[PDB]
């Protein structure tokens, strides 16, 4: 994920190594960057 | 050409031209006038024993100024020039290293003023132009032309093929094309027009071919 | 490429417009989770210190970059050079707890002592700014206390950032900011 | 930035050189720029940079501009006709306020420094000069410019050089 | 075996020509990647030093052999005997960075401190020579700085060499160069 | 190379080289030595944002003199030069109009004397050559080379690729190739040799690519 | 590859242990050494 590069898994359970997230109910700038217009808007000659 | 949004108070009819690594957008086109043909004759004649070559690098835009249009100069006031004239850069270099050569022109003349000016210019390209009489300025429309009229457009665009009694020329002593610009309606200035209009040209030598490499000292 | 500028809709042209050819990139290095995943010194003043990421230097890569976002989430890893027993306490714990040893207390083993700690605030996420300035009590990762705390470093793990804030460089005196860059010995 | 301001101002009608600057993320004109504030933490980079020119003038104000990228090897020309030989782009005002343009990565090496060395007199990567070709009733009027990262623009090798 | 000598095309005869019988070889030891894959002392003078492989002694196996090529590529491994914190910085970093600790900084654990570092120049390959003498700023692997740098060694990993350059031995005084070779104790 | 008729007292092993509209026949070839490779790496790198172009016109022959080989100069006497050096014509023009560029070399060195001379030259091309020691002239054969030896040949031919730590260079301040010629056996003159030997070079820039068009005043 | 002889693979990912090369598009002296003439060029007797 971040600056982490061990090929073997943690000796400790992930329940102890990290905090567990809960959910209730891929993101944004990423999407927004892509929706960028890149054409010409005019009429091209030659 | 055309633009979107809807209608508006400003300009539209957008058009981008591109030769080599050079572009030229214009939100006030009126189209582009085409020469005496759509494609040049055979570029590889017998007169060149087929030793001719073409340079893609030359085919790019280069700017050169024309004059200042002011209310003083009235009908028939005309500013002419023979292309190439003093040529610089890559294109220029060709002339110094090859005995014979040929190319057509992509001309974009731009008289930027403002929509409140009245008046109107006529821009054309002429083959073997040798001093017109006053009367025959009236029949200048027989040449590849295009008008610039402030209420309508800012830029005039004309593309034209190489011509001549010879498949290839020696620009150093015969050029066929002469770009002219003439006033047909003297410049109006009214309340909010622009005092005077600076006229420039954006040009590109099209389909440049050269033959007969010359000796060299540098 | 003319656009209606007022729109605020992103526009990104390319060298292709004039004839060039846009290439490939590998912005691994400019990845949020990644850049922030390193240690940063934090100025400790007492022998007890509340853990807070806003204390990184505002011009230090991590702090500069953290401040380039308005809301953030992450777990923590800490590296303390201390003496005696190091005790940690979770966000919202009475300060008096730092003295108790049944709390996560690590004995000495020099030089440094390294730990992994869970995000422990009670908000869904924390903030870099706040307009309701001076940040709230609760924006912490707990506190630490050891007989002696010579040095302290923190590392953000699992970082998430929301809403970008500005990030400025140095204002150059002249036309550009020239300076000495790592070069080989002249010889 | 051009001395405390984001825009460039039409001095007077005719062939004027509106701006000219170094192609480095250190450049004085960047400085307040996000791109530069960011680049300050990586040694190298490669990529396309985008320049955006939004004309702010009134409906009766018309102008025509040119922008070029002058690669190093000569000295940045002070007039279009000399600059007309580099990768450039001309354009007039109209319904569309904005015009974007990409600054090509053309260098000897595959990557280059964000940082600027003391020994460098000239900006290792050339300059970009922006002219005005003409105008009418356009004097005084502002042409505000911004810059964004290009598609293939890349930042690499994170570094922490700064005060503390 | 007569050949047109001027040609410059390689020729290699064999003992077979007169009746001998060419045997087998195992030139493992004369393998580029292999020979250069060892540590070499580099003369450090300050408590801060730019990493450059050209600084190996020109008569030392590694340096002699590296200089036997004109262009090269490789990753690095370093072994520093130092004091306090050792900080490394990537090629092209403002020298001022060496003081910052959020950069790859390794705490002390004597005697030496060993690291593996990535080729970090911005060229496709680096050079041993150059005619455009004195080698360019950019031909480095970054720089190192520690309160005290007693000794420094480097090891080239993944080495690639291009275009061979000459490599000379000792010019003997007499007919051959005689000297003392490792022998058993006389007794 | 080879020739017919049968055998004879004169020369054979004919070979004609051609770059652009320029040829170079030689009835005394010894073949041609190939560089460090048979084909250059990718000509279109990321470092050029693919705005690079190639000029066929540059790839032609150009001559430049070296020195006079006389019996005086003995072993190790060497004459070096960095290519391009002062470049003229088309090729030269490129250097003045493009920021960065790259090309390899087609070198044909010709020391025309006569078959009764003894002696022998060694011609090579070297990457980043920075002053050799006297000893290391002995190990000059590690470079793309070819000998000229009067009893055998008159011309030495070596073709070589562009090299460098950069895909493209700024010749105006770094050239990688250095053409050298060294005496290995001092020139013999005997009864009917030629008094002295004039050494020239016939060169062609190969696969010339340029990128980053510069501004221009002329 | 070089002077390396661990039979077990690196504990760290290769993305961290080394620099990753990129490509754009077996070598030389090796080839050249082999193309060496080794015959006789003459006509052999006995």
């Amino acid at each position: 994920s971040g600056n982490t590069g061990s090929i073997i898994n943690n000796y400790y359970m992930q329940q102890y190594q990290n905090s567990m997230d809960t959910q209730l109910g891929n993101d944004w700038f990423s999407k927004l960057a892509s929706s960028a217009f890149s054409g010409l808007f005019g009429a091209l000659l030659a | 050409d055309k633009k979107t949004e809807e209608t508006t108070l400003l300009e539209d009819r957008i058009l981008t031209t591109r030769n080599g690594h050079t572009t030229s957008t214009t939100q006030s086109s009126v189209g582009v006038t085409f020469g005496y043909a759509t494609a040049e004759d055979s570029t590889s004649g017998p007169n060149t024993s087929a030793l001719e070559t073409r340079v893609h690098q030359a085919e790019r835009f280069f700017k050169m100024a024309l004059f200042d249009w002011v209310p003083s100069q009235n009908f028939g006031h005309m500013h002419k020039v023979v292309l190439p004239h003093e040529p610089k850069g890559v294109y220029g270099g060709l002339v110094k290293s090859y005995a014979y050569m040929r190319n057509g022109w992509d001309v974009e003349v731009t008289a930027v003023g403002n929509q409140f000016n009245g008046g109107c210019l006529l821009v054309a390209l002429v083959p073997e132009m040798g001093d017109i009489s006053d009367r025959e300025k009236y029949q200048l429309t027989l040449y590849p032309h295009q008008f610039i009229n402030p209420r309508t457009n800012m830029t005039a665009h004309i593309t034209v093929p190489y011509v001549g009694v010879n498949r290839y020329d020696q620009y150093k002593q015969h050029r066929p094309w002469t770009l002219v610009v003439m006033v047909v309606a003297p410049l109006t200035t009214n309340t909010a027009g622009a005092q005077q209009i600076k006229v420039y040209a954006n040009i590109a030598p099209t389909n440049v071919h050269v033959a007969g490499e010359l000796p060299s000292k540098e | 490429t003319t656009t209606t500028g007022e729109s605020a809709d992103p526009v990104t042209t390319t060298v292709e417009n004039y004839g060039g050819e846009t290439q490939v990139q590998r912005r691994h290095h400019t990845d949020v989770a990644f850049v922030l995943d390193r240690f940063v010194k934090v100025t400790v003043s007492d022998n007890q210190h509340t853990l807070d990421v806003m204390q990184a230097h505002k011009d230090n890569i991590v702090g500069a970059l953290l401040r380039a976002a308005t809301y953030y989430f992450s777990d923590l890893e800490i590296a303390v050079t201390h003496t005696g027993k190091l005790t940690w306490v979770p966000n919202g714990a009475p300060v008096s707890a730092l003295n108790n040893t049944t709390n996560p207390t690590a004995y000495h083993k020099g030089p440094v002592t390294r730990l992994a700690l869970p995000y422990t605030a009670p908000h869904r996420v924390l903030a870099t700014a706040y307009t309701g300035a001076h940040l709230p009590t609760s924006f912490n990762f707990g506190a630490v206390k050891a007989e002696t705390i010579t040095e302290l470093l923190v590392r953000m793990k699992r970082a998430e950032l929301y809403c970008p804030r500005p990030i400025l460089p140095i204002q150059p005196t002249g036309d550009r900011h020239k300076q000495p860059l790592v070069a080989p010995a002249k010889q | 930035m051009f001395e405390n301001v984001p825009y460039v101002s039409t001095r007077t009608d005719g062939q004027r050189l509106l701006a000219k600057f170094d192609v480095s993320l250190a450049a004085k004109h960047m400085s307040n720029t996000y791109l530069a504030g960011l680049a300050q933490y990586y040694t190298q980079y490669t990529g396309t940079i985008n320049l955006h020119f939004m004309f702010t003038g009134p409906t009766d104000a018309k102008a025509r501009y040119m922008v070029a990228y002058v690669p190093p090897g000569m000295d940045a020309p002070d007039n279009p006709e000399e600059a007309a030989h580099c990768i450039h782009a001309e354009w007039d005002t109209g319904l569309n306020s904005k015009f974007t343009f990409s600054i090509p990565y053309i260098s000897a090496a595959d990557y280059t420094y964000t940082a600027s060395h003391e020994a460098e007199t000239t900006c290792v990567q050339g300059w970009v000069c922006v002219y005005q070709i003409t105008h009418g009733k356009a004097d005084a009027d502002a042409l505000v410019v911004s810059a964004s990262a290009g598609k293939d623009f890349e930042l690499r090798l994170p570094v922490d050089a700064r005060q503390q």
